[PDB]
DNA sequence: ATCGAGAATCCCGGTGCCGAGGCCGCTCAATTGGTCGTAGACAGCTCTAGCACCGCTTAAACGCACGTACGCGCTGTCCCCCGCGTTTTAACCGCCAAGGGGATTACTCCCTAGTCTCCAGGCTCGAGCTCAATTGGTCGTAGACAGCTCTAGCACCGCTTAAACGCACGTACGCGCTGTCCCCCGCGTTTTAACCGCCAAGGGGATTACTCCCTAGTCTCCAGGCACGTGTCAGATATATACATCCGAT
DNA sequence: ATCGGATGTATATATCTGACACGTGCCTGGAGACTAGGGAGTAATCCCCTTGGCGGTTAAAACGCGGGGGACAGCGCGTACGTGCGTTTAAGCGGTGCTAGAGCTGTCTACGACCAATTGAGCTCGAGCCTGGAGACTAGGGAGTAATCCCCTTGGCGGTTAAAACGCGGGGGACAGCGCGTACGTGCGTTTAAGCGGTGCTAGAGCTGTCTACGACCAATTGAGCGGCCTCGGCACCGGGATTCTCGAT
């Protein structure tokens, strides 16, 4: 058996649509967090819920963008997002 | 360590508006930074207009125009009617 | 006590205090924090109904953050006054744009 | 060291599939990461700071509260 | 500015009356709103024309304009 | 009123943002956009008007509108 | 030898009825004094003859305090020299 | 009758009359001219006498030093102008250090 | 106990600034007023306050022109004032 | 004698002035500094004694000099 | 209207090149253009008093030389 | 082609103007300047020639001179570049500010 | 004339003129517009003589404002003596830090 | 139409340093304002001295202490020997 | 476009349970509260600029047809890039010890906000005196008119040097890093400058007899400030060597 | 570093123009005598007082000695900033020519500083009280510092499901071709906008003043949430239903 290509791509839309838990691992992301914050200050040390808000604050972020940057895909009559979908959404947004 | 919040008075609206449901912690902080906002946007505005018009005194007069900048249309009717029934009740 | 003599819940002593220590003005008038707290109110009262609403929906019995998203999202007002708020464990409303699916 | 690469290829897909995307290019990846960097470069920076001026070595969920905040992102849930 | 004076005009004191009744206005304060307005669309015009070239158009129509609404969160 | 926002108008703007070819249904639409973002200002304008309790717009008050948009 | 001593400690009674002055304190209010003599008395003695004119009038006073002193002490100070002619001349 | 008391001063206006026509300034002296100078030099010393008393006050002392006259007028941007180029004897300095001499 | 480096620096500019007695001895800066002025005249007597008024004004220099130096020092993002520091405001002041 | 204008004193001056650290070279020259400030002054005020056809420096002819030198100095007249 | 621009940055250059300057930032112009202005508004409030001083309408070129001399800045060459 | 390093056309502009007298600025946009600035005390004044070309004097000479100070306060920075901070410097010590 | 007796080309009548009506004092001395006409006339021959030099320096025959710029400038009482003075079109010392140099 | 000017003097001073040299309207103008300013600082400091002196006069004993005064070093010297002969002379 | 198997995923019903949700209470700790009264602060008070509204003008700008080519939409292909099957691993992560940092525990040290004792420092009627009110005719300075010229201003029209605007880079400064040296800090000693105290007189501040020297008013003369015609050194302009200095090369 | 070469600056240059300083002469106002007078300034002539002098005490300020950390100063490495470059345009400058306030000078008259006594009270000093403040002083707070404690980390040890990776193959992107259609320059009728005038007039703006507003302050109090106890319900899990895409066919 296979699913067509889409198939599950949809079925997965449905799913992450439907639950709120964070798509991000959570130990990779605290690495990356002190990574960061450490060139800017070092030894560092953080809250529990600091790291947990910037995850939060990060992911949502990052989902939004994905909103608008398919709001571009399909305005140029694509399915597939690409950088440069990215690069306009951040543009009109005023982050670029 | 005394931490002041605004969690019994949120649980006390949810009681009224929906007697047999409960709410998670997370869900409570939820409410607790929403009340802070808006709490920060409305005495903020209402700053800047006390200061604007060169008075010294924030009055209701301020929180009720800076309720009206705020807001959406009928959710800033609807608040202006509660704030206003709230004072003059008080006053009585 | 004064939200009893406003007919409140939220508390207009707290309230007034915030305003006072808040550095907002040299002068606070007795029915601002009056009017304040009954608007808080309010807005609190707006958003656990929906929520509330959505619990059910959901045949849940209690308020999660998924709820609270559902209920401020789903309404365009509530929408509009916390339109560059983020809801943790809120995650976003079901939408597939219509030319992806088959 | 190199702890952008924790944002694996399968965590941004799933990331898109809850903004919607159905079809993903093969740049996006790297180039999403490169984006989530400056956001939390951006954002940790501030929150330093605030550490900083309060002459604490730990940052708060408060401090990244009010970076967020002045950064026009707020966030519920963690004051 | 690129609007003309006297229709601006007219426009902002037919939308200000259903706010308010028996209004006036400072001269400046039309001038204000008409620069305001103005920048404004100018700036919508560039990202309009940002999202009509990003179809692989030269020619701006009005679902660009409403994708660089939607972004721009309006 | 708003029909007073004429098409030369609208492409004069459209040039200075750059636009070098332009739809017929643009310049309705583009009115509709307008009169939006002028209600908006505007409603805020005159509250600040009113809070002043002055029956003339100044133009602190459009200013205000702005910043807090 | 002469000194602005009691009419300063009057200025001071007005201003600050129950305060005094240490001897030193006075004498720089007096050096104060006769510095700002000197200074509007010696512009207008300028202005005067720039002008061919032999008579210092309040008008070159005024003039002196306008060139002389900043702001608002020049405003304060051209409001109180021409209430005290005005007072004066009925 | 004095002049200084039908201008509704403290300040000497004979004296100052003296004084400019003494003082090589010119030949002639108009009759306002002294009440005029009187005046502001009055002003003058009651403006820096109000500020110092202020000094002394929160100084819990009942008598103006030199001190509390330094730090009226250095403290006061108008006077410090006008008194730029002045040294007020046993008045000190105003406390200030730079921001980055400080831990 | 040892108060670290700078404490304690920091703890006289408070005192000095706050308090407005002379700084330098009043025998030795008499007694080189003297020798400075009798390479200008001879016989010369001096006032009590004469040579007051000549402290006052000596020390008020000095002191302005160590805030200058003090200037120049951080200018160059120094803490410690060197004669470049004084040469440098003394130039600038057209000294 | 102008050594009798010690380090330390130098050191309470620039205190005064708001310096923290100060290098060892900066005594000499403020010495070297103060002689030439006291000279110029007290060249004049002696111009202003003789003139008078006095002996004794008073401290108007201080006070003159320093004014004519652009250092006002005021509570000595 | 805004005629201080007219000290363009070349002008400001050649009058920083005389005072021996061989490398100049980016925003020394602007500044430039600020200490300029103040100079001038305090020489010419000065010299304009002067003028209505003498009941006139013209500012002559006494008025500017009394306005620096009493300002510490005497000029020779227009007496 | 050829092409001057950087420093070297600058040194020979500093030798160039030093050696020579002529006014800086432009004539005609400094008059305009000098018109504007006196308007705003009074309206409707006339100059005499000489006057406005006393002011430019005054004002060029007042800028080489801070530029010098100005100039003096980088180097000591072992900068070789003038900042506005410099500028400040020069007229905090000069008590202008 | 009184210059002539004085030995002096500045104009001791008019200098005597200048001191009455300046309001200096009530009363002048017969020899102090004399001393004064004598030092002007002094100070002017210094400034000319360097002045003089700088120009033939340059090997012009004329004194423009540059020489005397020049003349004052390079000689250390009379920059003393000036040291607030502007001359119209005299520019400046040519003088390069050493540091600026390649 | 007269306007006096000290012009002829200077020029004939510098045709006693530099007999075939001669000098611009400019820096004429230039040596004009010196003596004009210079005039005003001596005098304006011998007015000083008299009234100091409680003396009604400016004497050339005010004049020397002024240039002493005003004059540096050797500059001083100078003009004291050239002032002192011109007023011996005249005196004889 | 339309069932049908079926195996797959997902859903749906039931189970047991375990930690979150609910509930009090302890007390302390986060609320009001009566009276104060000065107070901003809001309500009555005028004048006005400027504001509303009008009463023309034509002309920049506004609308209406023409073709028309630029711009966009619609299909077929290519591929190649990504989506969905199996297979392997390695960091994730549960998850269970250990240690340095930091904060906050107390945990110690010199500075700090007030507490009284004893004045030296200002307040007070009495006794002078000299510097300031009171006029009268005075020039006489100047204020107000008034004509007349000058020149500051406007303003049109060239053109051309200069002012603006990218761009390739190439230093040049801003930050990091380290050795160090060299100046803060205190402490043990010593001067030696206060502190107090006494005397001599040198000089200075005031006093007067007088005097000469500097003002006042006059006469005339001329030196000299203003025009005016003139060589001549200053400037312009091509023209000319001699540096002056940046890519190759020791 | 030094030497060339190679252009590119700078610099005397000799020639011609030129305008501008200058020497001539020309009236007038300001200087120089010039006398007479009166008052600013001397030169004794004193009291006396302020300032050098000293002289002994001593107590703290200064000095020297030694020790450390931390500021200075290389030293380097980066990036990005300002520069040197050419190109384009735009506005300054010169020209030319009209102007219309306004300087400017003179005119005539009149306020009005002044000198001159003249009275006189404000000032000023004295001798004899009467206090804030200076110092000697305390009671508490400052922070500077560890100190142990707890937390956050680090690590370690698994096991493991997802991740990495691949295999493969199918389907969008996009492109080109062509249809194809609509703003748009364009040209001309139009029409009302901005300018230009104008008058009467409404609330905004500045203003005056009493009052009611609210810090405010322990005096009084009552509920709340950290802690803890207790309780179920949704969540993980296990097994049947549904449905359900995807091959099996048109």
């Amino acid at each position: 058996h296979r699913y067509r290509p889409g198939t599950v791509a949809l079925r997965e839309i449905r799913r992450y649509q439907k639950s709120t838990e964070l798509l991000i691992r959570k130990l990779p992301f605290q690495r990356l967090v002190r990574e960061i914050a450490q060139d800017f200050k070092t030894d560092l040390r953080f809250q529990s819920s600091a790291v947990m808000a910037l995850q939060e604050a990060c992911e949502a972020y990052l989902v939004g963008l994905f909103e608008d940057t398919n709001l571009c895909a399909i305005h140029a009559k694509r399915v597939t997002i690409m950088p440069k979908d990215i690069q306009l959404a951040r543009r009109i947004r005023g982050e670029r | 360590s005394r931490k002041e919040s605004y969690s019994i008075y949120v649980y006390k609206v949810l009681k009224q508006v929906h007697p047999d449901t409960g709410i998670s912690s997370k869900a409570m902080g939820i409410m607790n930074s929403f009340v802070n906002d808006i709490f920060e946007r409305i005495a903020g505005e209402a700053s800047r207009l006390a200061h604007y018009n060169k008075r010294s005194t924030i009055t209701s007069r301020e929180i009720q125009t800076a309720v009206r900048l705020l807001l959406p249309g009928e959710l800033a009717k609807h608040a202006v009617s509660e704030g206003t029934k709230a004072v003059t009740k008080y006053t009585s | 006590t004064r939200s009893s003599r406003a007919g409140l819940q939220f508390p207009v002593g707290r309230v007034h205090r915030l305003l006072r220590k808040g550095n907002y003005s040299e002068r606070v008038g007795a029915g601002a924090p009056v009017y304040l707290a009954a608007v808080l109110e309010y807005l609190t009262a707006e958003i656990l109904e929906l929520a509330g609403n959505a619990a059910r929906d959901n045949k849940k019995t209690r308020i999660i953050p998924r709820h609270l998203q559902l209920a401020i999202r789903n309404d365009e007002e509530l929408n509009k006054l916390l339109g560059r708020v983020t809801i943790a464990q809120g995650g976003v409303l079901p939408n597939i744009q219509a030319v992806l699916l088959p | 060291r190199d702890n952008i690469q924790g944002i694996t290829k399968p965590a941004i897909r799933r990331l898109a599939r809850r903004g919607g995307v159905k079809r993903i290019s093969g740049l996006i990846y790297e180039e999403t990461r490169g984006v989530l960097k400056v956001f939390l470069e951006n954002v940790i920076r501030d929150a330093v700071t605030y550490t900083e001026h309060a002459k604490r070595k730990t940052v708060t969920a408060m401090d990244v509260v009010y970076a967020l905040k002045r950064q026009g992102r707020t966030l519920y849930g963690f004051g | 500015l690129l609007i003309r004076k006297l229709p601006f005009q007219r426009l902002v004191r037919e939308i200000a009356q259903d706010f308010k009744t028996d209004l006036r206005f400072q001269s400046s304060a039309v001038m204000a709103l008409q620069e305001a307005c103005e920048a404004y669309l100018v700036g919508l015009f560039e990202d309009t024309n940002l999202c009509a070239i990003h179809a692989k158009r030269v020619t701006i129509m009005p679902k660009d304009i409403q994708l660089a609404r939607r972004i721009r969160g309006e």
